[PDB]
């Protein structure tokens, strides 16, 4: 067996099994504890998993969020610390929120930084949103963008039904039956 | 009224900010002498003032800069909020 | 067996080996753990090697983010150093972003940074926004900068279909045979 | 075998055996660990290696960045520094992304650094891009160009096309077969 | 045999070999380790040898570059030290981009330094440029200067092609054949 | 304002400069007239001041001199700089 991939974490090493076994690539992970998992493969396709592994840029990075930017353990931080760390809990805590809706898998959602001139002497500038999200098979997604929009524009003190932006997706064909073994 | 107290808070928070580091830097020096006579025994009195000089005017020499481009936008600033009323 | 490279990191390993069998040469990759990885090949396919080495100026250096030039741990920041690190967060936010869509593998995402003045005296000027992607064979890619355009247009203040600049591009041919042994 | 050089780096050692390969000039290169590689040629050679060493000023100097020349990790940064610094990191951030675009192999990217004065009480000058790209064999260079040109306009808040240089070629000629060992 | 150098570098030493070789004269080349290289030649060339030391003033002095009289690590920097190490930086940046074109060897490049005064309550003047390159054989010289004048002229905010200077010489014979042995 | 900044730094570096001889002198005296109490085991108040002030006095009659050079010069450049525009 070839090495592939040593030292990865538990939720690098899920995300790599299942895009090799899309490939129809057969793959095996291994856990040495403090070392952390490998993952493994015949010889045959060898070959197929370095290109893939190359495509997609695996194993994926961590999830970035502003807040780590920011670390709240400052001495004092400026009024565009503070609101930068206040914006970024409200993101993530409406992305949790989308993911409860009826048939709605996964979301994504961003909020225009009016932080970038805070403090300036100048007034504020109106809000703008962007939400995406991903649906069960068989939704009509035409019917279902009204209630996100309706949801997300009182959210926030001043939003217009022209500053929403939304994308909706379907889920692609399931995965059920295990790869072939090399002969 | 907002701006009025924000502004004066704001005062008093860069006199807090520049005057820091030399202040620092001038107990550190102190506290370090005066170890340093107790531990061999030395009763001068001026090699604190001799060093701390030196060492004060080190600070000023490297945060020359940055004095000035905070001054600069806190007078911009202040001077918005004065006149910018409609 | 002739020594390439040696002291590799596990991307670089991986990279290279992908580059080298893209062009028949079949090449293997050893581990010394503390000493990292080694790459060797054959004689007959030493000169190949070498050139294609130079040509692509293996191995790769590491990716680059503007927020490495403004540690956090400095004993002074500036407004310009905030800043800096806001829009260098925001923009590996959208990429991480984008790669959730419908289709596509990989993006990359580039804002004009304003931060170059202080945004003091004059006043702020709008944003401009570039974006590269790649897709999966078979896509309308024409049909689909509409979907990326006005997603982009919502998550900033003041931005015009104007100033969003994006290049697709679509993936090539996949590599799954291996290369043929030297004799 | 006489002795030309001792001491080099990895990535100098394989440049100097590329070049001298291309001329018909059979080398070795070995190893001495903490000591680095040894390059070594057949007397019947020497002579002609000597001349291209000469003539390509070979070993190579390292690359340089401007952040170099103002590091991060000092106790105070002028203006002028972080203004600089900014700059430096967004070059090569471009050229990373370029080398991702359908057939290109490498680019080099370069911006008129305005901070050559400070344009305090002064309007501040516009920007001023200039890039060299280099393409695989059979590439429409005339149409490439306008992409490149695309994408890099809406990289910076005020670009105009006549501020943009853009240099193509092509790669040359493969190196695939062995030289000679001299009789 | 009779010393004519010692204590040598290796690259001092590697250009005093080939300008011997090119006047006929076989030298030798041996190491001592801490006390760097040594030069023989035999008695009936010993002459010529020194004759031709005198006439190149070998062994060369090290290349000067102008950041080396501007530390980077002194306690205070005027403006003007700052200055002069942003473009000291700049020229080298940009020949080691011009060393990547097609069929060039190597490459000068000089840049007006302004520094030299503060242009402070005054216009600041305009740049000026100078570049030197040496091709390989077979090259149009006069359909070349085009493309270095067009990519340096963004290279800087306010440049005027008539204030840009371009030389350019072709290589000189190959050195292939080895020079005779006394009798 | 490449004017302003030399200005500035130099009537510092100047301060630095004209007031460390006189406190290095009587720094040091102070330090040996401090040991040689200890290694005589003698004690009293006003020897260390008797002797400093004859350092101090004699730092003064010999630099001085060069003070007023240093002063002139100064005192000159930074007029040409003010009416320097015309
Ligand atoms: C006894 C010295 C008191 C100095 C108080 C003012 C500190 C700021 C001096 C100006 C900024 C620093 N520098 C080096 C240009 O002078
Ligand atoms: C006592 C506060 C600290 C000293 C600095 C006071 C401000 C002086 C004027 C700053 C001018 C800045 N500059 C040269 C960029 O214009
Ligand atoms: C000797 C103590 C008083 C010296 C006062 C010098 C004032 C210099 C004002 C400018 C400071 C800011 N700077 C250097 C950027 O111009
Ligand atoms: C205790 C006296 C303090 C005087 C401070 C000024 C000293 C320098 C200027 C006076 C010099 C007199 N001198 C040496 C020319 O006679
Ligand atoms: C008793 C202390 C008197 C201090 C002031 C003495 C007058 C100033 C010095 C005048 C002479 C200056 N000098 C030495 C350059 O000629």
């Amino acid at each position: 067996d070839k090495d592939l991939l040593k030292g990865l974490d538990q939720e690098q090493a899920n995300e790599v099994i299942a895009v090799l076994q899309m490939h129809n690539i057969e793959a095996n992970k291994i856990d040495s504890g403090k070392l952390g998992y490998s993952i493994t493969v015949a010889e045959p396709d060898f070959t197929a998993a370095v290109y893939w592994i190359k495509t997609y840029q695996l194993p994926p990075r961590p999830r970035v969020e502003i807040a780590q930017m920011f670390p709240a353990d400052s001495l004092v931080s400026s009024p565009r610390a503070e609101k930068a760390r206040l914006y970024s809990a409200i993101e993530q805590r409406l992305e949790q929120s989308l993911q409860t809706m009826e048939g709605v898998l996964s979301a994504r959602v961003h909020i225009s930084y009016d932080i970038d001139a805070g403090e300036n002497g100048r007034p504020p500038k109106p809000v703008h949103l962007s939400a995406l999200a991903v649906y069960e098979r068989g939704s009509p997604l035409a019917h279902q963008i009204s209630d996100i929009k309706r949801f997300l524009k009182n959210s926030f003190a001043d939003v217009d039904y022209d500053n929403i932006s939304v994308v909706l997706s379907e889920r692609s064909d399931a995965q059920l039956q295990a790869p072939g073994t090399p002969v | 009224m907002d701006d009025l107290v924000f502004a004066g808070n704001k005062a008093l928070y860069l006199v807090l900010i520049l005057s820091g580091w030399p202040t620092i830097v001038a107990t550190i020096i102190g506290l370090l002498v005066g170890l340093f006579q107790t531990v061999t025994q030395l009763q001068e009195q001026t090699l604190p003032f001799g060093i701390k000089l030196l060492g004060v005017c080190l600070c000023l020499f490297l945060l020359s800069g940055w004095y000035g481009e905070v001054l600069l936008s806190y007078g911009r600033q202040v001077i918005f909020l004065a006149l910018a009323k409609g």
